[PDB]
């Protein structure tokens, strides 16, 4: 319950911080 | 349980803003998405030659017209489906 709850909260953080980075290298390829 | 329940506080309203800023940087990549196929579009729409201008004597068949077109004469042509 918390445990799950956390590990994917995690997980979901890094998932986010992985589409974050590919959009803007995409809006610098975009840009250019 | 209250580590537990800290961690997972701060992981939310992290990870809350994070979903923000992606749904926002989407939205901009789309943005510039639709702008760079407005222009790609114009570009092929460009390459296209230009069409003759012709004054219609008069339609033939139901698919066909005797047309003027200036200096070339008179020709007999074909209508497209639209």
């Amino acid at each position: 319950d918390l445990y799950s709850r956390y590990k994917k909260l995690q997980q979901e953080l890094e998932f986010l911080e992985v589409q974050e980075e590919y959009i803007k290298d995409e809006q610098k390829n975009l840009k250019k | 349980r209250q580590y537990y329940l800290s961690k997972i506080e701060e992981l939310q309203l992290i990870v809350n803003d994070k979903s923000q800023n992606l749904r926002r940087l989407q939205a901009q990549r789309n943005e510039l998405n639709a702008k760079v196929r407005l222009l790609r579009e114009e570009l092929q729409l460009l390459q296209e030659q230009g069409s003759y201008v012709g004054e219609v004597v008069r339609a033939m068949d139901k698919k066909k017209v005797l047309v003027k077109v200036h200096p070339e004469g008179k020709f007999v042509v074909d209508v497209d489906k639209n």
